[PDB]
DNA sequence: GGAGAATCCCGGTGCCGAGGCCGCTCAATTGGTCGTAGACAGCTCTAGCACCGCTTAAACGCACGTACGCGCTGTCCCCCGCGTTTTAACCGCCAAGGGGATTACTCCCTAGTCTCCAGGCACGTGTCAGATATATACATCCTG
DNA sequence: CAGGATGTATATATCTGACACGTGCCTGGAGACTAGGGAGTAATCCCCTTGGCGGTTAAAACGCGGGGGACAGCGCGTACGTGCGTTTAAGCGGTGCTAGAGCTGTCTACGACCAATTGAGCGGCCTCGGCACCGGGATTCTCC
């Protein structure tokens, strides 16, 4: 009996918020969660890589916003460093 | 009677089978393929539908994919023909060979 | 006296109540009375000693 | 109804939401990043709106 | 033993419609070996990696995990299958 | 003791905080890892997925459906420049390809 | 933004918000009186407001100051409300934030409360709750 | 502040880049797509370069941190360390 | 006396293939760098081992490109390169 | 003062022991430092993802062994697989 | 005074630092522990991968008439051997140019 | 086949980058000990493999005729080769300094443990969006 | 341009099973806590970068001539799409078997960790010779 997890509540959660009335196949959840576990082993591997050029030891806020600011191509990274900081900001106040 | 010139029956092909997406390919040959090819890397391996169904996923979406750049060639090539001369540059060109 | 907070600076003398300090911070600035605690309601600044320039620090907001 | 919805000034440089609200440029250009990302009056998400009418 | 007869699998009106897919007018009459060449040959590359992640992972059988492990790491990411 | 209150709720967010968290301290990524971080990653992920999700719903809507399918997935990514570039080396399993025909085997 | 809150407090002045008040321009001062049916009934309660400079867009600090009975209100009045930290809109008047916090006084949130001690008093005996909360409307909010 | 450095790839530069490509004859209209192609290579390779110095709170670029931006890439360079 | 045309082109090739010299002038391509560099952050400063790592990157991708562009020129029955096959070989290895 | 540390010393051995009477260029010692580093990290790396794909914490030479039949292609990987696992043979005997 | 200090590249007769490859396995963030023949046979497959570019790289000096092994020489022999191709197909060499190859089709 | 223009090679020269010598210290080794990850036995059962049988849509094979691939030809313009003129790269030299690398230190942030509980997981469930069927209108092509 | 042959989208019916919903429980997230070390900050030193200058000259831009190759055109052969009639394994479904995946429970070799020791590589500091260079003779390719 080993418990595995997913994204699959929150993505559904955050369906609801973007269309109210709209639903989702099976599948297509399975998809989602694996662009979700690819895109965080994508961000934490470019931040382990910007930890260890910098010959520092902490993860912090910086590193993630120089993964995303290298990722993210174009206006699509502008608007993810902006929710970034605006919850960090929430979060830290 | 009724015959419609070449041509047209293509182009509705085409029309078709850009807007479906089932697998283009028989599972059974694809299966025996499969285990032929695995057989002389090790034997008497088994395997899983799901690893079967995502292997045939990404064989048809790369030959989708070659097929895309070898008639964007052949156009180059001022032609409407694909032949094994394009294919063999896209490849090329790609850096798969 | 001077007071710091790790922020308004300066505050009053070694006399009066936290409740009193943290409701001019909070009337000054905006930040809740009970946003966050007393790091260093009833004690006052004299109870905790604390003397000139003293380094003082500032919940369950939902 | 010269007057932008929000700020109720003046509507200088109006912009049209897709959900037919009119608003003036600065209110337009904070409420593009100011609290939601979503409209105040219908609550129409316009953040993809926001990114095809950038460019 | 497995015969070689099963890359005659891969019929000409499949390779067609694979073809229409991805939007080929007309073919010629060579395309259909050259096609089921690179097939197997991109078989073979990915089968490769599949056969020896089972091996290190001990096993008998070929997981749909080692798959995707194997199409990831020739930078073919493949979605729906964990 | 206290009433609790999950990261994300303090955060305003969706997804998990403490599970991206106990990943970032499971996957060996670093030797600490710092308080802030998980909650930037999260809040990344959330409007990436809602980046993506907006997209498929407005082509399910336009293909007069109310259920989001990989064709439509994949329709949503193939249609954005910046997903697309995001997701060029990706495959979705049943989503289909582009429809697009060049205009030169169009009849004339 | 000055204009916008005048404009409201003109809206405010032309629709006095019932029972409840409020008014002064960043500090304000709200009372509000107890509603109907309700073990605070009678008392009058008093709010403060403050003022940042980014209303509509943000919302207003806001608390309670005068001692009450109340699992969704501390000791020092702060609120726990989806509006206030939440579900703060620009679309919405200071009179839909009064008429929510009179319903929360009259429908308590155990779930997410301020003080779980009154929480689990109002979630297994009602009565009680009722009890202590009127005695508190009556020794401050009276 | 300067401009127009573009030009500064002269036409006998992209000849001779081209020679060694292997190619015997050149159209007149090459040159101009080549500006292009390889301002926006550059322009490619300088943003994450800048991202990386950036990051460590540094004036100057490094060769560490081309080298760094190649490598995202798929375009690893070796002979700088 | 004058050579027929393509003689001295094909000399050029096998004197460019074999020597590995730079062929871009180091200055301009330099400003060039710094021009482009501009738009990110001003007043920046550059490392002479840094734009030298820059301008053997950038003539190898140049080269690979112009491989790819003469092989489909080839492939179009013709030994002149034209800006479309240029485009094709952009595109075909994935670049836009 | 920073003690950097490269391959220099061992190359320069390797390179002596099979050709005794070759020179080499100073910056073709940095390429073959960036190349050892390169592939040094590619073999790294692919033994992490096996331990953590095989839920393991230890990387030991069978995971280095998959490692490089999964990196290397066809003899040279056969003849790398052979010389390590002499080498950890001969080294375990010691 | 323990005992006579062998390494263990000389007890497996090999060139490169086991004991550096040890440190840098274990200072890498690579797993929480280390096995014990995990650094010899990396250490083994680098002096082999090594030690074949360096045989290479010389017969292809010798084949130019030189002594001292260049870049220009190293890009030689890694072009011209098909498994050294494919392995490093996506690297750069500073100062190595180009193979030297021109098409059938532009000779007169 | 000869002239000429370039290319390769041999010889003398000088330099400067490769090769060799000397601390010494820090990174390598050796030896103990202990918690534990991993190796192994053992039991369970789920999924893979093999089979049979009936249906049938898909694959296969043939005829043709038509549209396309390819060869030939004129042209013609543009691209290569050349020379003359123009200019900016470059090597050398010097100077100013902003900024990169280290040290101290201290302090605040994060690891670690304990205790508690609630949100998510595995599991029922019913209903509702999608599919199939069939009769419609509607659009497309094609041969006249 | 028109009407018929032929697909093709659509409305409505009814099935059906997939998913949005509800529930017991459990373990991983949250909280309070202490301690320790990672890093933020200042100050400092010096070093590589920026900037400038002047003489050289090799490189770049202009321009003219001509020839050759890309291109439109044309004619012709052929091979491939389109249709129709004839096989055939794919597919379903169903049954049955069993090997290997998955798990739990023990137990031990072993790898992290600390203490103690010492010598190999880094840095410096040299010496010389591999090679770049320059002039000249011999060879070769290309063109008329
Ligand atoms: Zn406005």
């Amino acid at each position: 009996r080993s418990r595995k997890e997913s994204y699959s509540v929150y993505v559904y959660k955050v369906l609801k918020q973007v269309h109210p009335d709209t639903g989702i196949s099976s599948k297509a959840m399975g998809i989602m969660n694996s662009f979700v576990n690819d895109i965080f082993e994508r961000i934490a591997g470019e931040a382990s890589r910007l930890a260890h050029y910098n010959k520092r030891s902490t993860i912090t806020s910086r590193e993630i916003q120089t993964a995303v600011r290298l990722l993210l191509p174009g206006e699509l990274a502008k608007h993810a460093v902006s929710e970034g900081t605006k919850a960090v900001t929430k979060y830290t106040s | 009677p009724h015959r419609y010139r070449p041509g047209t029956v293509a182009l509705r092909e085409i029309r078709r089978y850009q807007k479906s997406t089932e697998l283009l390919i028989r599972k059974l040959p694809f299966q025996r393929l499969v285990r032929e090819i695995a057989q002389d890397f090790k034997t008497d391996l088994r395997f899983q539908s799901s690893a079967v169904m995502a292997l045939q996923e990404a064989s048809e979406a790369y030959l989708v994919g070659l097929f895309e750049d070898t008639n964007l060639s052949a156009i180059h090539a001022k032609r409407v023909t694909i032949m094994p001369k394009d294919i063999q540059l896209a490849r090329r060109i790609r850096g798969e060979r | 006296m001077q007071i710091f907070v790790k922020t308004i600076t300066l505050e009053v003398e070694p006399s009066d109540t936290i409740e009193n300090v943290k409701a001019k911070i909070q009337d000054k600035e905006g930040i809740p009375p009970d946003q966050q605690r007393l790091i260093f309601d009833g004690r006052t600044l004299s109870d905790y000693n604390i003397q000139k320039e003293s380094t003082l620090h500032l919940l369950r907001g939902c | 109804e010269c007057q932008c919805g929000i700020c109720m000034e003046i509507l200088v440089e109006p912009v049209t939401l897709p959900c037919n609200h009119t608003l003036c440029k600065p209110c337009f250009q904070s409420t593009v990043e100011k609290a939601s990302l979503c409209c105040p009056f219908c609550r129409r998400r316009v953040s993809s709106w926001t990114r095809y009418h950038t460019r | 033993k497995v015969l070689r007869d099963n890359i005659q699998g891969i019929t000409k009106p499949a390779i067609r419609r694979l073809a229409r897919r991805g939007g080929v007018k007309r073919i010629s009459g060579l395309i259909y070996e050259e096609t089921r060449g690179v097939l197997k040959v991109f078989l073979e590359n990915v089968i490769r990696d599949a056969v020896t992640y089972t091996e290190h992972a001990k096993r008998k059988t070929v997981t749909a995990m080692d798959v995707v492990y194997a199409l990831k790491r020739q930078g073919r990411t493949l979605y729906g299958f964990g | 003791r206290a009433k609790a209150c999950t990261r994300s709720s303090r955060a305003g967010l969706q997804f998990p905080v403490g599970r991206v968290h106990r990943l970032l301290r499971k996957g060996n990524y670093s030797e600490r890892v710092g308080a802030g971080a998980p909650v930037y990653l999260a809040a990344v992920l959330e409007y990436l997925t809602a980046e993506i999700l907006e997209l498929a719903g407005n082509a399910a809507r336009d293909n007069k459906k109310t259920r989001i399918i990989p064709r439509h997935l994949q329709l949503a990514i193939r249609n954005d420049e910046e997903l697309n570039k995001l997701l060029g080396r990706v495959t979705i399993a049943q989503g289909g390809v582009l429809p697009n025909i060049q205009a030169v085997l169009l009849p004339k | 933004a000055l204009k916008r809150i005048n404009k409201e407090l003109s809206d405010l002045a032309r629709d006095p918000p019932a029972q409840s008040s409020a008014g002064p321009m960043f500090h304000w001062q709200a009372t509000i009186m107890g509603p109907n049916d309700s073990p605070y009934q009678g008392g009058v309660f008093f709010l403060t407001i403050h003022f940042p400079t980014d209303y509509p867009f943000k919302p207003p600090k806001v608390a309670f100051t005068t001692r009450i009975y109340h699992p969704n209100i501390n000791s020092n009045g702060s609120i726990c409300l989806d509006i206030l930290r939440s579900q703060w809109s620009p679309a919405l008047t200071i009179s839909k934030v009064l008429l929510s916090i009179s319903s929360l006084l009259s429908d308590p949130n155990p779930d997410d409360p301020l003080v779980p001690e009154i929480a689990r008093i109002y979630k297994t005996d009602r009565d009680k709750y009722n009890r202590i909360s009127r005695e508190w409307t009556q020794k401050y909010a009276m």
